[PDB]
């Protein structure tokens, strides 16, 4: 019957690990670089989008940093479409939150809620898991300033700057090694930048090669902001840096 | 070979592998003879036992007041299968108040054996079965294979060495069929013909099984000293 | 749950020494409107048996087809289909027990009454009832409708008990079915002068006689009936 | 729905999904319980692979199930957070419908009924989770101390240890626990877990995570600073 | 109908009537208006006789099941709730229920609930329900203390029933008296009210209303 | 019967390739090449009407589809995947939108939507993903004209001027060179009439070119006068005879 | 409106003795005013020495008796023929009945037969399903007019022993099959003078460990 | 792959003879019938000395008239346990009696072949079913995941069975009183296990008409451990 055909996306190898899982975060770690890096004033959201041409219409363009609600956002490294479908699924858990408790969805239940949809394919359906990393920055009133990453597997983690995608091992020795606690929004952005820069497989880093993002409380008084950064912003900030 | 995965692969030669498999569980299972009369109609089972300390497995069950088989091979899928024409039996006595034609039940039992080969994760019945009955047409034997073939009989065995006690009952076919209101006579007969497929072990009070049904007999089975007299 | 649209009217009954007799006008009503002037309601199944069927005719016509379907499906795989595995009178009128009962418990009746005559194959006599309700009940004579309450009286004055009925004859049995017929006619609204009747006997089988008509009326004396109480001409 | 069997016999009559999900816990970081007279200690490893960590929001190891019962795990986390949630919500729902909060062995029996029931259903693998269930039962001073693994098998330790190394650990437990006289206080159970730990974690830093759970729904979690003291006495005791 | 049930000193005493009643119509004076759930536990029988009768012995089954997979008797508290939980996901079907689920454990000591077909759960220390329960409230409140000894206690049920049978049309035939301790219920007897009225009457002076 | 393939049959290789999926894409390679310009005042969007015999009716094969009034398909790949994508496509602006809204999908939506249903045809059980490219024009109040692709694997982008199939590499050069951001509509056409006839073979003419325009409300096309607001569809194939036309000016 | 329920009449009457119980029932049917049936069989042998009646709405008095008898069968196929013991037939009943709770037999069930310990034994459902053994019950439209009788003939109620005036009750002395069978005689003759649908014909089903025997009477027929 | 339900040439389904392989390498467990009851004992196998071993729970109560004990993959048997248990308190409530032992036994083994592509495989674990009803008396049964239940007058499964069995053959007859075979269950399970029996690693239980289904103490199991060396060395 339909047996012979089953590929078992949901099994053990001998050495206990889920081949389907090890196989997606091959796929991933050949996807453009995303970089998250939280400071005491913001987070900072920067990455990188793939071997691109002069015909792409940037400016309407988005692959890699998505809005989740007003506090929180991703940038994602993987399949885009597999991203997409997670992205609105972790819209309306937001939405559902706010309408349950009349409150705005704090940053971890939201990422543990998405991070066990992604651990239900490993376990149960047959079904290939979601191709997708995701980097979450976000703000709430309990924690703050808050950045996630999650995988393929359902696992997810806290960072203070954290990478995913190509060169996560290079990415995340630089950041380790120019990243302090009291670092602040505009000297994250620098390093953010700085570090993708380095870790490029591009010849160089140009604004039509980027997307960028800060959730800054630089929002008029106790409130929190996000700025998704237009083409000619991520080529002022490139030039204030210093890069270009 | 490469046709015997599972029961909905037919072979080159036109063979159903798991069928015959299930077919070969049943040639594993202890000896069970059936044969009649025009008044009555007899089941003789050869019961095994595990050990010394063990029961000797039941081979045969009662289905209704005036039909019941005996088992060869899996006894779970007998169960499954007598539970099945008891609810036919009893089906047929609630709805029409009439008893189910033993022809009827054969034809039952061939069509639920029957769709357990042609679909796809399911798996053939694992045993064989000797149905005896007395309904308006008189006595009458039937013997069922989980391939879904029922065939009405004389007389036959199903079982390891079968074959001795199915000669037997080929060559004593005219005598026995004339054992018209003799139930003891007939009994004699199938316990004779059970001990040609004999070997090694001999029938004692424990291991033998009889039952019978007749024109004012209901289905009863006999069991423990209740068979000595035929030993 | 509904209501009975066109109907017909009493079903009558009995048993006499060597087998049963059983009969029905050929009247579907339809309410006051007597619409209807050529519908049978005595339905034969096989040569031993005849239903009689009363209330709702689109129900009957539908049990109708279920009795039809009944014996071509006791004919699979029945080589003695028209011998000792033939249709009896019992199975018959117990599978339509079933059906009726079925039917009153999801409250959506079949709304009839029937009656079951037939002989079985040892020669007894079988007259069983069953209406809408699941409600069974055996008697030497029976009768749906109107025909309960005018019918049984003069029927029973024939075969009172079980004792009476091996000396029934056959003419003194259908004698008394239709004079029974003729005063249901009288006195039943919704009744019709033509009817059908229908004999089955161990002996000489099943005979369904069609086209009967309600005769020996007696009118003659309305002559003389004047007015309602003191007017003379 | 999707229904094939992932764990099935073999012909040696293993069922390899569950020996495999056996291995995954291998790999997992290190958890050890120890229980003393009036307490139950949970220590776990932390990989220092994994710095740049934000340690007040990572997911901490050892998780409330109710305030009296604590769940420390080995193997895969993402797995672990079903079985958590599940027995959150038991624990809820048992203390609805019976008007009591669960037992440490009624929660344990529970959880292991789950993994159990995932080893011989369709389309479904193992967890590859085992757990150290810790707590006290309502109005009961006696320690509790419970193990579960993919299998769905279950019981009661005195002390145990689950994941990577953890036959070094359970080495040092077996010849330094003494049933006759567990732990007497708070600090010798501490003290022993932490040494345990040390036998296998590398650096006493922010390596070694403690949790300590006294009667009547008394549980903490110590500090960086509090398990440093233990490490910096432990070692100063050993130079000798 | 008329069953009370209240706590004291040495236990649970849970006393009912025997009559039933299908109109005006008696159908029968021997009802068991106590059901047994098991040896440790006693329901009272009020509204439907069957809704009580079948859900009571269920009941029995569940906390025997409990016994079996927890090791431990089931406290009052859960056996209650069981039921209660039950019929509130038949609300408004149209059970009829109003009982008592007396018990007495370690944990909680005497312990009595009074459930009902709308769902209530009340723990309690003294529960009257049925056709002729304010008249055995009467003789309850006016007597009650703690410090009962269980022959008192006894005769106080005993008395409160006959108060009722008395006076309540619907109530009477004879009365059935239980005491519940933490080591199980014990069956105190069926008195039949005919004899009971006159012994008491005589021996109390009370009913001096009534000629005997 | 039932559908018992309830697993992907789309999966991670250990290199971490989805192999139905570049299959599919290989299978967009050897389709027939189509193109699509963005100009100021409008996008094009063209093909070439390989006919299978001359027998063939090749009007009665649509390769450029009307989604809704403003927004136009064409694809490059297999035909019978193009088809029904555009069924789905047409049936989702109104199910999931119109119906909600009372009004036609923006472009990018429109193209999110059909990105989710190839998308899903790539995790789903017991199905392949579709074998097809799409290449989505149309226009809109709030983000004025668009251009997108989409991809066997779900990814869409929007680009100023692409090229997808047969000779899409040399094509997408060709686009380079020529396109820039003050193009008006006409200038886009030309650019797209010159493109491809680099990738076709044979007869390059009207009947053997399907090309269609995202361009002026057309009133004509409306079907009834009376309400100013409706002013008419965006989307107009052009015909056979207004393509050579502009083959004489080439 | 369809009404699922109807009255066929009927009265019965179950009394248990010392090592025996007779089931009795007239044999008349009817609706209205009409006589369905002068013999109608309303008590039934079901096996196990178990006689049960199903009275009041005879389809679901004949739907619950087949049930009964089909589960007595099944009884038997489950558990290695074992019998099939009085108090658990009850039990049994009892399910059969409540699990139509919402949709009741509309029949008051009484059976009869013997106890595990050889003695007499009755047992009185409601339609739903609440039950109880009992030593005396009649069952039916005359119900009313047999049990005071019952509770002045078989338990001696308000009867005491002359010279004494109340002061002691006459002794509850055991009664032979024979005895009963008078009081159940006496009972339906009575009831059929004052009882317009009782009449025709009793039917009395004895029950004792020799087995099930029958007795049947004429009754008036009018 | 193959079926799960898949017939071998000789006509055995694989994974039920497979399952019988898991149950091998299961801790021993020995039953003893006799007229004075049945006798259930087994190894308890603790897998260190820090797990708490009056924790492991092998022998388990149906009801009160009847007693199960375990051998193979233990966890399996809880949902087979909790459907016995439900088996025989809903029987109960249906029929106001107790159920009998082979009745129960029989609703247990209808639970194994229920495995395909219903649960993904069969059970892992054999049971031995003691147990008393007033219909035969005192009985033994042996329910495999084949679905096939044999009774027993003695019978030992798991690691050391086919040695325990040959034991139980020469020791084994219809005149045995409960101490007798006490003793003998005893006796051969400190023959077959790895580790010397003491109270700590083996379990003794019975079932009586009496008093019902018992598990042993562990300070009674001691005393009839000291019985037994006793009389060992008595001869
Ligand atoms: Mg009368």
């Amino acid at each position: 019957g339909s047996r012979r055909y089953d590929s078992r996306t949901t099994i053990f190898s001998p050495e206990g690990r889920l081949y389907q899982v090890e196989y997606a975060l091959e796929s991933i770690s050949h996807a453009g670089t995303a970089i998250g890096i939280m400071a005491s004033d913001g987070i900072v959201l920067a990455a990188e989008r793939k071997v691109t041409s002069t015909l792409l219409e940037q400016d309407t363009s988005t692959e890699k940093l998505y809005k989740l609600n007003d506090k929180i956002a991703v940038a994602v490294a993987g399949l885009t479409a597999d991203a997409e479908i997670l992205i609105n699924t972790a819209r309306i858990h937001a939405q559902n939150y706010l309408k349950t408790y009349n409150e705005d969805i704090p940053v971890e239940i939201l990422v543990r809620r998405l991070s066990d949809i992604k651990q239900g394919y490993t376990q149960h359906g047959g079904l290939r898991p979601f191709g997708v990393s995701f980097i979450y920055a976000g703000y709430d009133d309990r924690y703050g300033y808050q950045l996630y990453t999650s995988n393929p597997s359902g696992n997810y983690t806290g960072w203070k700057a954290i990478s995913v995608g190509a060169n996560t091992s290079a990415a995340q020795t630089l950041l380790q090694m120019d990243y302090k606690d009291d670092m602040k929004v505009d000297d994250a952005i620098e390093l953010a930048l700085k570090t993708l820069s380095k870790t490029t497989d591009s010849s160089a880093l140009t604004y039509d090669r980027l997307e960028f993002a800060t959730i800054r409380k630089g929002a008029n008084d106790g409130e929190v902001y996000q700025k998704i950064f237009k083409p000619q912003e991520i080529k002022d900030i490139l030039v204030k840096t210093g890069i270009t | 070979n490469n046709y015997d995965g599972d029961t909905v692969t037919f072979s080159p030669t036109g063979r159903l592998f798991q069928v015959e498999y299930a077919l070969e569980a049943i040639k594993q299972g202890s000896v069970t003879v059936g044969l009649r009369s025009n008044t009555h109609a007899v089941l003789v089972a050869l019961k095994r036992n595990a050990d010394e300390l063990s029961s000797y497995q039941k081979k045969i069950i009662k289905c209704d007041e005036h039909m019941g088989l005996s088992l060869a091979g899996l006894a779970p899928d007998a169960r499954v299968l007598s539970n099945y024409l008891r609810q036919q039996c009893n089906y047929s006595s609630l709805v029409f108040n009439r008893k189910l034609a033993v022809e009827r039940a054969g034809h039952l039992l061939c069509d639920k054996a029957q769709k357990n080969t042609q679909s796809y994760g399911g798996r053939p019945y694992g045993v064989g079965l000797l149905i005896i009955g007395y309904d308006k047409s008189g006595a009458h034997l039937l013997e069922f294979q989980p391939s879904g073939n029922v065939t009405e009989l004389y007389g036959t065995a199903i079982g390891a060495r079968s074959q001795g006690a199915k000669t037997y009952l080929e060559r004593t076919l005219d005598t026995f069929i004339k054992i018209d209101g003799n139930p003891d006579e007939l009994i004699k007969a199938g316990v004779e013909a059970i001990s040609q497929s004999l070997r090694d072990e001999s029938l004692t009070v424990d291991n033998l099984s009889i039952a019978i049904v007749g024109k004012d007999t209901p289905f009863t089975i006999y069991d423990g000293e209740a068979v000595a007299k035929y030993i | 749950t509904q209501q009975p649209i066109v109907t017909g009217t009493s079903v009558i009954s009995m048993k006499y020494d060597n087998g049963v007799i059983i009969a029905a006008d050929n009247l579907g009503s339809y309410g006051s409107l007597l619409r209807f002037n050529g519908v049978e309601r005595l339905i034969p199944v096989g040569d031993n048996t005849v239903v009689g069927i009363s209330g709702d005719i689109s129900d009957m016509q539908h049990i109708e087809r279920l009795l039809k379907d009944l014996v071509t499906e006791n004919a699979y795989d029945n080589p003695l289909a028209d011998a000792e595995e033939a249709l009896e009178p019992s199975y018959i009128f117990e599978y339509l027990a079933t059906v009726m009962y079925q039917r009153r418990s999801k409250m959506n009746p079949l709304w009839n009454a029937i009656i079951v005559a037939g002989v079985q194959s040892n020669g007894d006599q079988f007259l069983r009832y069953v209406n809408l309700l699941g409600v069974t009940y055996s008697s030497p004579t029976l009768a749906t409708g109107f025909g309960a309450h005018m019918a049984n009286p003069l029927l029973r004055k024939v075969v009172d008990r079980e004792s009476d009925i091996p000396k029934t004859t056959v003419q003194v049995a259908e004698e008394a079915i239709v004079n029974a017929m003729r005063v249901l006619y009288y006195r039943d609204a919704r009744s019709s002068r033509n009817f059908s009747l229908a004999i089955i006997d161990k002996n000489t089988g099943l005979t369904f006689k069609k086209n009967l008509q309600v005769e020996n009326m007696k009118w003659d004396f309305a002559k003389d009936i004047k007015g309602y109480g003191t007017q003379k001409i | 729905g999707y229904d094939r069997a992932l764990s099935i016999f073999s012909p040696d009559g293993h069922i390899f999904q569950v020996e495999y999900a056996l291995e995954a816990v291998k790999r997992g970081t290190c958890a050890v319980g120890v229980k003393g007279k009036n307490c139950v200690v949970l220590g776990c490893e932390r990989r220092s692979t994994l710095k740049l960590q934000d340690t007040r929001i990572t997911p901490s190891k050892v998780s409330k199930i109710d305030s009296h019962v604590v769940l420390s795990f080995s193997g895969l986390n993402a797995d672990s957070r079903i079985l958590i949630e599940k027995a959150r919500v038991e624990a809820q729902s048992h203390r609805l419908t019976l008007e009591d909060p669960v037992t440490v062995e009624y929660l344990t029996r529970y959880v292991a009924g789950v993994q159990q029931r995932y080893t011989q259903s369709g389309g479904v693998r193992p967890f590859g989770v085992s757990t150290l269930i810790a707590g006290f039962d309502p109005r009961d001073d006696e320690p509790k101390l419970y193990q579960t693994e993919p299998s769905g098998i279950y019981s009661s330790w005195s002390a145990q240890t689950i994941g990577r190394n953890s036959k070094t650990v359970r080495e040092f437990l077996e010849k330094n626990y003494d049933r006759k006289e567990p732990p007497a206080t708070v600090e010798e159970c501490v003290k022993l877990t932490v040494r345990s730990l040390l036998e296998v974690v590398q650096t006493g830093a922010k390596n070694i995570e403690i949790t300590v759970v006294k009667p009547d729904s008394d549980i903490v979690a110590l500090s960086s600073e509090e398990i440093n003291q233990y490490v910096t006495q432990i070692e100063q005791e050993k130079q000798e | 109908t008329t069953t009370l049930a209240f706590r004291f000193q040495g236990g649970i005493i849970v006393a009912v009537d025997s009559r039933a009643t299908a109109g005006n119509w008696v159908a029968s004076q021997t009802v068991k208006k106590v059901i047994e759930i098991n040896p440790f536990l006693l329901g009272t029988m009020a509204g439907g006789s069957a809704d009580c009768q079948f859900w009571e012995t269920w009941l029995g089954s569940q906390c025997r099941l409990h016994e079996l997979r927890e090791k431990e008797r089931i406290s009052v508290a859960a056996a209650s709730k069981i039921l209660s939980n039950l019929v509130y996901q038949y609300k408004g079907a149209g059970l009829s229920m109003g009982t008592m689920i007396c018990g007495y454990t370690r944990k909680e000591g005497p312990t009595i609930y009074y459930v009902d077909s709308d769902g209530t759960r009340l723990k309690g220390d003294i529960f009257c329900v049925g056709s002729g329960q304010t008249f055995a409230y009467g003789v309850l409140d006016s007597n009650y203390k703690w410090d009962l000894s269980v022959e008192d206690a006894l005769y106080l049920g005993k008395r409160s029933i006959l108060a009722a049978a008395h006076r309540d049309a619907y109530s009477g035939g004879s009365v059935n008296l239980y005491h519940v301790t933490e080591d199980g219920w014990i069956y105190h007897g069926n008195h039949d009210v005919g004899e009971l009225f006159w012994k008491v009457k005589e021996e109390e002076g009370s009913f001096n209303n009534v000629i005997g | 019967m039932t559908d018992r393939y309830s697993f992907s049959l789309t999966t991670f290789s250990p290199s971490g390739k989805l192999g139905q999926i570049d299959y599919a894409l290989t299978a967009v390679k050897q389709g027939v090449t189509s193109l699509g310009i963005k100009a100021t005042n409008g996008v094009v969007i063209a093909t070439e009407k390989k006919s299978s015999s001359p027998l063939a009716m090749s009007e009665t094969l649509s390769k450029v589809s009307l989604l809704t009034p403003d927004i136009g398909a064409v694809y490059s790949g297999m035909g019978p995947d193009y088809r029904v994508l555009v069924d789905k496509s047409r049936k989702v602006a109104h199910t999931s939108y119109k119906r909600i809204y009372g009004e036609y999908p923006p472009t990018k939506l429109l193209v999110s939507e059909v990105a989710k249903i190839m998308q899903e045809a790539t995790q789903s059980g017991g199905v392949r993903p579709f074998g097809v490219s799409l290449l989505i024009a149309g226009h809109d109040e709030f983000n004025g004209f668009s251009l997108y692709q989409v991809d066997p694997s779900g990814s869409y982008f929007p680009w100023k001027a692409t090229a997808i199939g047969k000779g899409s590499v040399a094509a997408k050069t060709f686009l380079e060179k020529r396109w820039n951001d003050e193009l008006e509509l006409e200038d886009a056409i030309h650019i797209a009439l010159l493109t491809l006839k680099e990738s076709v073979e044979g007869e390059f003419n009207g009947d053997t070119i399907e090309l269609a325009i995202i361009g002026d409300e057309n009133p004509d096309l409306l079907g009834y006068t009376g309400i100013p607001t409706d002013k008419g569809p965006r989307f107009r194939k052009l015909t056979s005879q207004e393509i050579n036309d502009r083959l004489e000016a080439l | 409106q369809f009404n699922p329920y109807g009255d066929n009449g009927g009265t019965i009457l179950g009394i248990a003795g010392e090592d025996f119980a007779v089931l009795a029932g007239d044999t008349r049917n009817i609706t209205d005013y009409s006589i369905n049936s002068r013999y109608e069989p309303k008590v039934f042998d079901c096996g196990d020495n178990i006689v049960m009646s199903a009275n009041g709405f005879a389809a679901d008095g004949d739907a619950l008796v087949k049930r009964f008898k089909n589960s007595v069968k099944w009884y038997h196929f489950d558990h290695n023929d074992k019998k099939l013991s009085i108090n658990s037939a009850a039990r049994n009943i009892q399910h059969l009945l409540y699990g139509k709770r919402f949709f009741p037999y509309y029949v008051h069930t009484i059976i009869a037969g013997l106890d595990e310990d050889g003695k007499g034994a009755v047992y009185s459902f409601d339609p739903v399903g609440s039950y109880e053994r009992e030593q005396c019950r009649a069952g039916g439209a005359a119900a009313s007019l047999i049990m005071p009788f019952l509770d002045n003939q078989v338990n001696f109620k308000n009867q005491y022993e002359p010279g004494t005036n109340g002061k002691v009750k006459k002794p509850l002395k055991y009664l032979s099959v024979e005895e009963v069978i008078k009081l159940v005689r006496d009972s339906f003759t009575s009831a059929t003078e004052r009882h317009i649908q009782v009449g025709d014909g009793l039917e009395i089903l004895i029950v004792t460990k020799d087995g099930v025997r029958k007795e049947f009477y004429e009754l008036k027929r009018d | 792959d193959r079926g799960v339900s898949t017939f071998s040439p000789e006509g055995r389904l694989f994974q039920v003879e497979y399952s019988l392989e898991a149950i091998k390498l299961g801790s021993t467990a020995i039953g003893i019938a006799t007229k004075e009851g049945v006798v259930l004992g087994v190894e308890k196998r603790a897998t260190s000395p820090l797990l708490e071993s009056d924790s492991i729970e092998k022998i388990v109560e149906i009801d009160r008239h009847i007693g199960c004990a375990m051998s193979g993959l233990t966890a399996d048997a809880r949902s087979m346990i909790e459907h016995a248990r439900t088996a025989a308190v809903t029987h109960n409530l249906y029929y106001d009696e107790d159920i009998n032992v082979e009745s129960l036994t029989q609703s247990v083994c209808d639970l194994a072949l229920r495995f395909g592509e219903l649960m993904s495989r069969p059970f892992g674990v054999a049971l031995l079913i003691a147990g008393h009803d007033a219909d035969d008396g005192y009985q033994l049964f042996h329910a495999e995941p084949s679905g096939t239940f044999y009774r027993y007058n003695a019978k030992a499964i798991g690691s050391g069975s086919e040695g325990a069995q040959a034991e139980l053959l020469n020791e084994w007859h219809s005149s045995l009183t409960l101490k007798e075979a006490e003793l003998l269950v005893l006796k051969i399970l400190k023959q077959v296990m790895e580790e010397k029996l003491d109270e700590n690693n083996a379990q003794l239980s019975c079932i009586t008409k009496q008093d019902g289904f018992k598990i042993y103490d562990n300070e009674k199991t001691a005393e009839l451990i000291k019985e037994l060396k006793e009389k060992e060395a008595a001869e």
